[PDB]
């Protein structure tokens, strides 16, 4: 499993353990804005946003601050799990309307 | 420079920091120049409102705790200026939040009564938008110019 | 609990080169010397000339840590009024004998209430809710 | 409250025109972030095939080798991908190019003179004077020269002019066509223009009936404003046909009697293909790329 | 020099429409605008591509160091 793709910035991660900043390589607005939108729908997520440190460096930062009973890692895992299901809905509706034509 | 004594000199004497005020008149030679001045007149305008999503984005967009921009190790945020019907933040509140996260927590907020380059007449009837007011590190009146 | 409550008659609604905000000039229907100057977001809560507004100043809503978005089953003082604003008192001015005028700021949206009896209840508090009905 | 099933209830698709090259479809009740994502992928992610390594043996033409090589790369080839595997850059040239990774196109043209009565036409005065894209002969090699039997490699547009010659001049080259993406070079673009336009909204505040209705009708394109009668108000027949010229707002009689906005949820997509894939295939692959991007992050270890 | 392959702005193939454009101006005797429309050039970026093309290659070719006179 490649470890360079997703990294937890411990210098900003809460001792334990709702707030934490994640750094993703080879990513930008494409996943960034889509992922923070889905993470923000979570009733446990207090604060969420994405930030690109600089255009020349291939980095994507996503901050997830939650309320209790859920870690930031869980909120990110839920965000990715929901985006996958969201895409399945888009792919299913598009196939159906192609046939409906 | 190829030695530590020459390094120390270029980092503490000839550096670029300790140079905000020229020794000629003791006036500033550092500040934002064009887009930033035009951006500020629009962002700090009364008409400029922002949703929770928009507001928090503008905060993290310029303040990154990982790059050591914060003084509280957690981005503190002010409550909205409009609660009902929709939660909305004013443009001036972003300026208050930026100071709240970059100034030390141990020290109290800044208190300043300044003026603007833009006269009140331009902002309509009975506006006080020329008077720049900072009370306990909070922009409560006036836009921010080149001034 | 509440600090001020009165019904005001609107005499002016001025945009002043603003597309969403308006400076409201009002007078109390009960007290003669009472006057109001308030900025409201006309986009959400529209105010017309010759209107009856029930303007109310409260300390809180019946120790809080921070504001949270509404979640099913939450009761507040705001549920009784239409338009609610949160702001701070920054200036206390005295106009001649017995009359006192307070200055409030709801994040740039300024308010200037003129009265006399409210000197005790209305105090410079970093937390003051403004609620309006009708 | 937003659910993925609640999105399925409101989300609609409307196909206005679906040609072999361009498709005009609508995406109703979807977010800007999703509509913009598909448009970005249908112009960057979508890859294709085309020359990459032009090996010259002779070029006595006026057109420099670099220029002629660049022109061949720009010529789109009617080659379906998936038939080719991706080339690996680390191993050397003898191992790099295979029958599965590379397609070879040869160009061998020699110009001569012809006897004709003389302004005189170049096709009459000289032989093989104009070099076209159709002159790029497909040469199948290796393990598979039967896979491209019912699929010959021919340029999408054959009449493309590649070079102009005079007797004595000659062009001899071997071009190596490989698989690449549009982000690397434009010579890999699959679709011409993939863009969306928001549905124009015309909020009529006043009835504005009478002769002013006929004046209001001329401010918008012909098939936009429809008038019932002299009265019965002035309605919007097809707000989709509007060009959004704001012509109605530059008139004192209408400047306050009408508002011009949009339907933030409604998107009018227009997708034209370069010729390799159908416009539907390009949109479908765009949705499949966004899903795969979210899927790859789902089954991935969150390091540190 | 010669007609460019694809429109600089969007990327619509323009190289196959040069000789056809002159035929629409000569034989068909049409105006500049209508000729471009029949070729399938509606965007002003694709319109100027062929309309504004000089074709100096025909001037350049008249110098041939490989054929006498
Ligand atoms: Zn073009």
């Amino acid at each position: 499993p490649d470890r360079e793709k997703i990294k937890l910035l411990t210098q900003a991660t809460s001792e334990d353990g709702t707030s934490a900043s994640f750094q993703i390589v080879e990513e930008d607005h494409t996943l960034g804005n889509a992922l923070r939108y889905v993470i923000m729908k979570n009733p446990d997520v207090e604060f969420c946003g994405y930030s690109i440190p600089h255009p020349s460096e291939n980095l994507l930062n996503i901050r997830i601050q939650t309320y209790g009973e859920t870690t930031a890692v869980d909120a990110l895992q839920k965000g990715l799990k929901d985006l996958m299901d969201l895409c399945d809905v888009v792919e299913s509706k598009f196939t159906e309307k192609i046939k409906s034509m | 420079p190829q030695n530590e004594n020459a390094r120390a000199e270029a980092l503490n004497l000839a550096n670029t920091d300790s140079q905000y005020l020229t020794p000629t008149s003791g006036s500033p030679v550092r500040g934002l120049i064009q887009d930033h001045i035009s951006a500020g007149v629009w962002l700090t305008s009364k008409d400029s409102f922002f949703t929770r999503e928009q507001y928090q984005q503008y905060i993290y967009g310029c303040i990154r705790p990982e790059d050591g921009h914060t003084t509280r190790s957690k981005i503190v945020t002010l409550p909205p200026t409009i609660f009902k019907p929709y939660p909305l933040w004013t443009g001036k509140q972003i300026i208050t939040t930026v100071l709240l996260n970059v100034t030390p927590p141990d020290m109290p907020g800044i208190n300043l009564i300044s003026k603007n380059k833009i006269k009140n007449e331009y902002w309509g009837k009975g506006s006080l938008e020329n008077e720049v007011l900072f009370k306990d590190g909070a922009l409560l009146c006036g836009i921010l110019d080149k001034s | 609990n509440t600090l001020f409550d009165d019904i005001f008659q609107v005499s002016e609604v001025d945009p002043g080169r603003y597309n969403k905000v308006c400076r409201i000039e009002a007078a109390s229907t009960t007290q003669d010397q009472c006057k109001l100057t308030l900025d409201i977001n006309v986009e959400l809560f529209p105010v017309a000339a010759q209107d009856s507004l029930t303007v109310t100043i409260a300390s809180s809503l019946n120790a809080t840590r921070s504001w949270r978005p509404p979640q099913a089953g939450d009761r507040s003082l705001a549920d009784d009024y239409d338009y609610v604003m949160y702001g701070t008192a920054y200036k206390f001015e005295e106009v001649s004998k017995d009359l006192i005028a307070v200055y409030y700021s709801f994040g740039g949206l300024l308010m200037r209430l003129e009265g006399n009896y409210r000197n005790l209840n209305n105090l410079k508090q970093e937390n003051a809710y403004l609620l309006i009905r009708r | 409250e937003w659910n993925v099933e609640k999105f399925k209830k409101d989300f609609e698709v409307n196909i206005s025109s679906l040609d072999a090259r361009e498709a005009n479809f609508d995406l109703i009740n979807i977010d800007t972030s999703i509509a913009n994502a598909f448009r970005r992928i249908m112009i960057s992610e979508v890859p294709s095939v085309a020359a990459e390594y032009v090996y010259f043996f002779n070029n006595t033409s006026v057109i420099q080798d670099e220029v002629l090589a660049h022109r061949i790369g720009l010529v789109p080839l009617k080659v379906d991908p998936d038939m080719l595997t991706w080339v690996d850059s680390n191993l050397p040239d003898d191992e790099k190019f295979t029958d599965e990774n590379t397609i070879v196109l040869s160009l061998n043209v020699k110009c001569t003179r012809n006897p004709d009565a003389p302004s005189t036409d170049p096709k009459e005065l000289y032989n093989n004077a104009h070099v076209y894209a159709r002159d790029l002969k497909f040469e199948p090699q290796g393990r598979q020269s039967t896979t491209f039997a019912d699929c010959p490699v021919v340029p999408a547009d054959p009449d493309i002019l590649l070079a102009k010659l005079r007797p004595g001049q000659e062009i001899s080259l071997k071009a190596h066509c490989i698989l690449g993406i549009g982000g690397d070079h434009a010579k890999f673009s699959p679709v011409s223009t993939a863009s969306y336009r928001l549905l124009p909204q015309i909020n009529i505040l006043q009835p504005i009936k009478g002769e002013s209705a006929r004046r209001f009708q001329k401010c918008f394109p012909p098939g936009v404003i429809g008038i019932d009668e002299g009265s019965d108000e002035a309605y919007v027949k097809d707000a989709r046909k509007d060009t959004v010229s704001r012509e109605v707002l530059r008139y004192e009689e209408f400047a306050d009697k009408v508002k011009l906005g949009r339907v933030r949820n409604h998107f009018i997509f227009n997708v034209e293909s370069a010729g390799a894939m159908t416009p539907e295939e390009i949109f479908f692959k765009s949705v499949r790329i966004l899903k795969n991007k979210a899927e790859y992050l789902k089954n991935c270890p969150i390091t540190q | 020099m010669i007609v460019p392959v694809r429109c600089f702005s969007c990327g619509k193939v323009v190289g196959d429409k040069w000789e056809s454009y002159l035929n629409l101006l000569q034989e068909d005797e049409l105006d500049e605008g209508t000729a471009l429309s029949r070729l399938g050039l509606k965007r002003y970026c694709c319109r100027r591509m062929i309309l504004t093309h000089v074709d100096l290659i025909e001037k350049f070719l008249r110098y041939n160091p490989l054929e006498k006179r």
